[PDB]
RNA sequence: UGUCCUACGCCGGCAGGCGCGGGUAACCCGUUGAACCCCAUUCGUGAUGGGGAUCGGGGAUUGCAAUUAUUCCCCAUGAACGAGGAAUUCCCAGUAAGUGCGGGUCAUAAGCUUGCGUUGAUUAAGUCCCUGCCCUUUGUACACACCGCCCGUCGCU
């Protein structure tokens, strides 16, 4: 039905998100905001987090699909 | 599973036309769903239907506490037609199976709709 | 010919029909 | 079961629109069999079919 | 074009009932009125209700 | 192009095709004016309780119409995808699955009145080897003759693609004892014209012979306002 | 296409206002700096930043005159609409469709009708099943035509 995707990290949110996105081969922001159930927007915030900090590798940018994954 | 829709029921395979009614009952869970209570509705469904078919559905159905005969009047007695109107009109078997006397096919009332095919 | 009515009765016609429909400087 | 077979001469185009080809079809495991199919799309010379049931043999007047 | 078109797929309907007719005794035992002449569609009466058609079964 | 070209209503009629129809404004509204016009295209009579039929139940919005005017009602239907979202819809009635052709289960006396709407055409074409719309049809409506109450009435609602289908579905049904004819409800109109199968069980003399001399190449008079006119009484 | 098309300068946030030049035209608008498209940002399945109808306030412009809103601009309201049971339109390659720009109608519309370019396909190279029209042979089937039934019952004047 109505989906109630998450506006802001929760604490188990936040620490799920980082000790599992790190290991799913495939890193977009639909893939995790389907499978966190957060908004897609918060989702590309915490994927350009997670490149800034140097531990997710970016694949290919554009302005329509941004696609990320593992180092290794 | 209304009670007056498998009584009504019989067997539309071409061989023991027509001759298939009444269908054997078994339940597994029996929910009560509320239905608005119109007295003329029983009253002039109780001269339509056998009674003897109630008696064995009934037992078939494990349940014994119906009247036994017709029970014809003028929309006055409120606690038969009442009675009638939980037993046919409220009483559903939402999971439950059916057996085909004359012919011997299967037919599970799933949720709550039998199905009925070849 | 008897054969040849039967065969041309259970084949197929096949060919003709012609359908009108639509440099260097 | 699935057996291949290929087109050798196309018979004409057959069907109450023309949506069908009826052709003639020789296989390939045993180049000696010889059917008569029909078959929806456009067809030429060479092309090799599928057949998942190659025992009967089509037919339309 | 397209008036011919509709007017005798009507006509071969009617067509087809008629000659359905004689071998249905055999074997066994529309809107003209609310056509309007202005233009296409279906105009309303006073004196008969609303515009329809009877085809009675045989 | 039609829903009919897709093939056997178990398979173009899946969950997909379900939930684009419950989820349909135009659906809801028009086939619920139908169902209006189905209940009162047959004179079942005012203030007195009716147990009716309700075939291509689908969704149920038909029987939601029925249960809204108080009078209770049986489902039939082929598709399990449609009778999922009709109890998922909470639907008063009972529903039950099975084929219409092959016959309805039902023992004979039984309905006060029948409502079929957008199903009857269904049975027109053969979607298998083994099918056969004219044995079908026949099956059908003789099940109809059987299960209905005799002198009960039944409307059935159909959108005819051309008139054979419409000749072999009154065929099929004038050949099982049904009385009744159709009511093509705004027959010249178009997105309005809706067909309903209601059924139940129960001075020329002068004018003449100048065209005769005019056959037969002779000069004669031209005909004008005087040609019969009595000239005086005779005396 | 243009004696209303307009370059440019100044003012106002915008419609708009003022001044000063070119063009009776492959000479000036005009190297017609078009839109879709392309590249980054926000948005995240929500009748929601989709969708704009209908309204409230004010400004400006064309007209003798804008009330029943001529037209435009700004702010506010954010309705139906969730891909349409069902009848049907057009179309075979730079084509359909998406997308803007011109000409005629005109003191002012946009709203028809004609054209233009840009991006660019799916299917098809068949048929006479439906519709149209043209042929040929025929008037043997059906219908017409012919015969037959032509509805029966009692009741009074
Ligand atoms: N042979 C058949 N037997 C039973 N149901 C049939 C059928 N052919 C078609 N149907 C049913 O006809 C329905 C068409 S959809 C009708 C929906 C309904 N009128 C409503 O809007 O409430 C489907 O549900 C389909 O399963």
């Amino acid at each position: 039905d109505k989906l109630n995707n998450l506006v802001l990290f929760d604490k188990a949110t936040y620490d799920k998100l980082c000790k599992e996105v790190p290991n799913y081969k495939l890193i977009t922001p639909a893939v995790v905001s389907e499978r966190l159930k957060i908004r897609g927007s918060l989702a590309r915030a915490a994927l350009q987090e997670l490149l800034s900090k140097g531990l997710i590798k970016l694949v290919s940018k554009h302005r329509a699909q941004v696609i990320y994954t593992r180092n290794t | 599973m209304k009670l007056l829709t498998h009584n009504l029921l019989s067997s539309h395979v071409r061989g023991v036309g027509s001759r298939g009614f009444p269908l054997r009952l078994q339940a597994t869970e029996v929910r009560i769903c509320p239905v608005e209570f119109n007295p003329n509705f029983v009253a002039r469904m109780i001269p339509k239907v056998e009674w003897s078919a109630f008696l064995e559905a009934a037992d078939n159905l494990r349940l014994i506490q119906v009247p036994k005969g017709p029970v014809e009047g003028y929309e006055e007695n409120e606690e038969f037609l009442r009675t009638m109107h939980h037993l046919l009109l409220e009483v559903e078997v939402i999971e439950g199976t059916l057996q085909c006397p004359e012919s011997g096919r299967m037919f599970p009332i799933s949720r709550g709709i039998p199905n009925m095919l070849l | 010919p008897l054969a040849d009515q039967i065969l041309a009765g259970n084949a197929v016609r096949a060919g003709v029909r012609e359908k009108r429909r639509g440099e260097e400087y | 079961p699935i057996k291949l077979a290929r087109v050798t001469k196309v018979l004409g185009r057959t069907g109450s629109q023309g949506q069908c080809t009826q052709v003639r079809v020789e296989f390939m495991d045993d180049t000696s069999r010889s059917i008569i199919r029909n078959v929806k799309g456009p067809v030429r010379e060479g092309d090799v079919l599928t057949l998942l049931e190659s025992e009967r043999e089509a037919r339309r007047l | 074009r397209n008036k011919k078109h509709q007017k005798l797929k009507h006509q071969k309907e009617a067509e087809e009932e008629e000659l359905e007719i004689p071998p249905q005794y055999q074997a066994g035992g529309p809107g003209a009125e609310y056509k309007a002449k202005k233009a296409k569609g279906d105009v309303k009466k006073k004196g008969r209700p609303d515009p329809y058609a009877y085809i009675p079964l045989n | 192009r039609r829903p009919e070209h897709g093939g056997p209503p178990e398979l173009f009629y899946d969950e997909t095709e379900a939930r684009k129809y419950v989820r349909n404004s135009r659906m809801i509204d028009i086939q619920t004016r139908m169902a209006g016009r189905a209940l009162e295209l047959l004179y079942l009579p005012e203030n007195k309780p009716c147990y009716l039929l309700d075939i291509g139940c689908g969704t149920g919005l038909s029987g939601s119409y029925l249960s809204d005017e108080g009078h209770y009602w049986v489902g039939l239907d082929i598709s399990p995808a449609m009778l999922d979202e009709a109890v998922d819809r909470e639907i008063e009635g009972d529903l039950l699955l099975g084929d219409m052709g092959q016959g309805i289960p039902f023992k004979p006396g039984t309905f006060d009145g029948c409502i079929s709407i957008s199903a009857v055409q269904w049975l027109c074409n053969a979607n298998k080897k083994s099918e056969n719309p004219a044995k079908r049809l026949y099956c059908f409506f003789a099940s109809l003759f059987s299960v209905l109450v005799r002198g009960s009435r039944a409307v059935l609602q159909l959108y005819p693609e051309n008139s054979e289908q419409l000749e072999l579905i009154t065929t099929q049904a004038t050949k099982a004892g049904f009385s009744g004819g159709m009511v093509v409800d705004y027959p010249n109109s178009a997105k309005a014209k809706k067909f309903y199968l209601c059924l139940f069980s129960g001075r020329a003399w002068v004018l003449e012979k100048k065209e005769r001399h005019r056959r037969q190449g002779r000069e004669v008079r031209p005909d004008t306002q005087y040609t019969g006119r009595k000239r005086k009484p005779r005396f």
